[PDB]
């Protein structure tokens, strides 16, 4: 009966604590790995059950950025096949989870899932396995590194000039103000450039299936534009901390830029609108207050 | 040291003292052999309290007098430590004396000891600091009177009948002192970074502390029912209650002072110091984890909900998902009941499963940031922007608060009218229930037409009529147009205003059985630091009702151009000036005043004034 040992095994293992106690009875149930893999996969199962409800709803690219204690126990299923030793199943469940990852839009939940575990060893090793069990495979090979982590240069960039307001505030109990102005200045302009530099291709490689281009282009097109938009309001904040004479051309010239749009928006509205509902909405704030 | 046959100290400064000591005792041994529950316990309790000073000034002094030469590098030690604070102040042979009390003596010595405690390493001066503390507090009280004196013959404890709460000599000011004490201590175990070389201390406060508590309900017996019809102390040192308990036992957990965690836990009565001792683990050792299981069946709420406070709080959500199956349905549970110190634990897990709570932020960003303003008023974001940066002269938090004031005045007129305007258009009225009636809310309802309308009508006016009404935003009007724009006006007429925005709340207290509304605004005030902020007199039992603040100006600024009916005003007045007197007189009362405006205004490093009320210019 698969389903009655899977669950006597599962209950066994989750019940027997410390991590070389896990560690050592999953390694040891294994053999094929082809049977094996149905053992782990019910450990899987229970792990993804309990925070099953405490997941996050989105299954669609949206605002969700950083790993949470609700996705390390969802990390952790896969992790029970990496101590198995179960290089067949891997290799696919692997690129599995960066498709879901991908799909509702957690870049963080991929980098951070990248460093623990890399597809491109598991691929290699995928056909070792074969040579042993003789199963028929195509050319698998990869050799995959990350390149998809421009968050990572984002972070270091307002780094730098926090440990300045640190220091800029130990500097400036009673000292001269206006000379910790000029550090703060260049320190803004240093970090604006370093976000801005730092690329990530390397050896060109892909997650070893194809046709997940476009789903990059999504997620980028969001986090991106809303970062982007983010700090273009991000000058007006700062630019209200010390008092100084003049510098406000500057920004009046910029929010007069900011009107040349180049994509064709008012031709979407055309096509279906909404440009209308705008007006609906804007009286009906007028006749509550103008 | 009188008498036709008592010397003036034979001997031995300790022999002698024996002598006396023994007279003491022997009056003691004659109360309890005859009289024993034929005397109240007040005049007795006088010969208990002899024993109890003693004891503690000789130890002190005897431990340095070992050898000559730990005397003579006692007062270099000592002379050189003081010099750190600014002060000085050597011992030996000045100490030993004995004066009748019976905390106050180690309310002395302690605050001596810590004032000189952060500069010292001596390690007999260390040691004298214990000694001190245990034979006073701990030893003098309970263990060489409750265990040794009352519990064996002589009886009559200070929960039977004494002056109307406790003994003569136990009065409000010890309590509030106690209170203060447990947070001085527990940063200074901190401080030494010997934590635990100071569980003793921290043992004998709360010991002292649970004890207290039960003298309390069982001097008058029963369970509370006249304490929630009159505050008292039996909640007074459970203020600082969750946070620093929480926190405390954290602190000692991995420092595996896990003893230390245990004592605080067991005398407030909460089962969360014990278990999270056990819980600090990883999860290794797969022996003891399933021992945890086998009590989440055989406990199903209550071992369960108090395991959950540690890993939600300390945010330990390893332990609490795999590790343990069985308690996901548990903590469905948790948020289905909780009040007594599960609500404030369970909004966390709450808001962490849906993974967001950036919508404070959208708000924010509408009414903060000037970016959004109005429907057709343009050039707003440009006075705003500006008016900001100039509030910026003063460093962090604080504000240039001359600055600051102009704006004020008008703003908070507009606000206040606004704020009831929104509620006039859905056609609901606010009112309290024993100001329903009269001349002040026919006047209302006249107002009611005119409050649409957008006009600067007085600070004084807006302070008296906004007290009187429902509603949060309501009652802060009064606080608001006085802390700032008070200082506008002089420092006399500034805490007669004050005192009248404390007594509706004094009336409006008084008519219920809510005796903890007073209290909390109080509290509220620090917090805000408003003190520091334009100056706004500091909460007092004597800044409640003022009347030796005779100025006429007082008189044409509050009812002279505010038209409300002269008798009933007069009236209204006679009445708060009574109400304001029974809770600064009525003994209970006093105690729930006295200990929380006390605790609270040390640890800010705030003082009372009657002029300036700058407590931070």
């Amino acid at each position: 009966n698969e389903s009655d040992c899977l669950e006597a095994c599962s209950f066994i293992l989750s019940s027997l604590e410390d991590p070389q106690v896990r560690k050592k009875q999953i390694e040891t149930i294994n053999f094929l790995r082809l049977p094996a893999s149905n053992i782990l996969r019910r450990t899987t199962q229970r792990v993804f059950d309990e925070t099953e409800q405490e997941y996050s709803p989105s299954n669609e690219i949206s605002i969700s950025f950083d790993v949470n204690n609700i996705d390390m126990h969802l990390i952790y299923g896969v992790e029970w096949l990496i101590e198995g030793k179960l290089y067949v199943d891997a290799v696919h469940s692997i690129i599995a989870l960066s498709r879901r990852f991908l799909l509702n839009g957690r870049v963080k939940a991929l980098e951070q899932f990248m460093e623990r575990n890399n597809i491109g060893e598991i691929c290699k090793n995928y056909e070792l396995e074969k040579i042993a069990d003789n199963i028929s495979k195509d050319e698998n090979e990869d050799q995959f590194l990350e390149e998809i982590t421009q968050y990572e240069h984002l972070i270091k960039g307002i780094r730098e000039y926090e440990e300045w307001q640190k220091s800029v505030s130990l500097l400036s109990s009673e000292s001269n103000i206006p000379t910790l102005i000029e550090k703060l200045q260049g320190f803004s302009k240093d970090t604006f450039e370093l976000i801005k530099t730092f690329l990530v291709d390397l050896t060109s490689s892909n997650f070893a299936d194809s046709a997940d281009y476009e789903i990059l282009y999504e997620i980028r097109a969001l986090y991106t534009p809303f970062l982007l938009m983010e700090l273009h309001k991000k000058l007006v904040e700062a630019a209200k901390l010390l008092k100084i004479p003049k510098f406000i051309s500057e920004a009046l010239a910029f929010t007069s830029l900011v009107a040349n749009e180049n994509d064709k928006i008012y031709l979407l509205f055309q096509s279906s609108g909404k440009l209308k509902e705008y007006l609906d909405l804007v009286a009906r704030t007028a006749t509550l207050s103008n | 040291s009188n008498g036709k046959y008592i010397p003036p100290m034979l001997n031995t400064l300790g022999q002698h003292l024996s002598v006396r000591k023994e007279f003491f005792q022997n009056f003691l041994t004659f109360v309890a052999k005859n009289f024993n529950y034929k005397i109240s316990p007040e005049l007795k309790l006088d010969l208990i309290e002899k024993f109890e000073i003693l004891n503690c000034c000789i130890k002190f002094n005897s431990i340095i007098r070992q050898s000559d030469v730990l005397n003579d590098i006692w007062e270099k030690t000592l002379s050189n430590y003081n010099l750190t604070q600014n002060e000085h102040l050597t011992t030996k042979t000045v100490v030993i004396n004995s004066p009748d009390v019976f905390p106050v003596i180690f309310k002395q010595f302690l605050n001596h000891v810590v004032f000189v405690l952060f500069p010292s390493q001596n390690q007999n001066f260390k040691l004298n600091v214990t000694n001190l503390i245990n034979l006073c507090f701990y030893d003098g009280i309970l263990e060489e009177g409750e265990k040794t004196i009352r519990y064996e013959l002589l009886e009559l404890d200070p929960m039977e009948v004494d002056t109307s709460k406790l003994p003569w000599f136990i009065n409000f000011d010890y309590l509030n002192c106690i209170n203060q004490c447990f947070f001085d201590f527990t940063f200074a175990c901190e401080e030494e970074g010997s934590l635990d070389s100071y569980k003793e201390g921290l043992l004998k406060i709360v010991k002292i502390l649970y004890y207290q508590f039960n003298q309390f309900k069982i001097w008058i017996n029963t369970q509370p029912v006249k304490s929630v019809n009159a505050n008292d102390n039996f909640i007074n040192i459970n203020n600082l209650y969750d946070d620093n308990h929480l926190d405390w036992n954290h602190v000692l957990c991995k420092v595996n002072l896990k003893e230390q965690c245990i004592q605080i836990a067991e005398f407030y009565k909460d089962l969360s110091g014990l278990v999270q001792t056990l819980q600090t683990l990883d999860q290794n050792d797969s022996t003891t984890v399933s021992l945890y299981e086998t009590f989440f069946n055989e406990f199903p709420k209550e071992f369960s909900f108090t395991l959950f406070e540690y890993l939600i709080k300390h945010k330990k959500l390893n332990d609490l998902i795999f590790r343990f199956p069985q308690q996901h349905d548990v903590l469905i549970q948790f948020f289905q009941e909780s009040a007594p110190k599960y609500g404030h634990v369970a909004w966390i897990q709450q808001i962490l499963d849906g993974s967001y709570a950036d919508a404070m932020n959208t708000l924010k960003n509408i009414t903060v940031d000037d970016s959004k303003k109005g429907e057709s008023l343009s050039e707003c974001e440009l006075h705003l922007n500006v008016a900001k940066l100039s509030s910026l002269l003063v460093e962090k938090d604080n504000l240039d608060i001359n600055t600051l004031r102009k704006i004020q005045y008008n703003l908070d007129t507009i606000d206040a009218e606004k704020n009831i305007s929104n509620k006039l258009k859905k056609g609901e009225v606010q009112i309290c229930k024993r100001f329903k009636n009269g001349s002040i809310r026919e006047v209302f309802n006249i107002l009611v037409e005119e409050l649409k309308s957008t006009t600067v009508v007085n600070l004084s006016d807006l302070v008296e009529l906004y007290s009187m009404l429902d509603d949060e935003e309501s009652l802060f009007i009064p606080l608001r147009l006085l802390s700032v724009d008070g200082n506008l006006l002089n420092f006399e007429v500034k805490k007669f205003l004050n005192a009248l925005v404390w007594r509706r709340i004094v009336l409006l207290n008084a008519s219920n059985e809510g005796d903890k509304l007073l209290q909390h605004i109080v509290k509220r005030v620090f917090d805000e630091e408003l003190p520091k902020n334009n100056d706004f007199p500091l909460p007092s039992v004597d800044l409640l009702c003022d009347k030796s603040l005779l100025t006429p100006e007082y008189i044409s600024e509050t009812y002279g151009r505010f038209p409300i009916d002269q008798n009933a005003i007069r009236e209204e007045i006679y009445e708060e000036i009574s109400q304001v007197e029974t809770l600064n007189s009525d003994n209970s009362l006093e105690i729930k005043l006295h200990s929380t405006i006390g605790s609270v205004a040390k640890e800010k490093n705030y003082t009372i004034n009657y002029e300036t009320n700058t407590v931070e210019y």
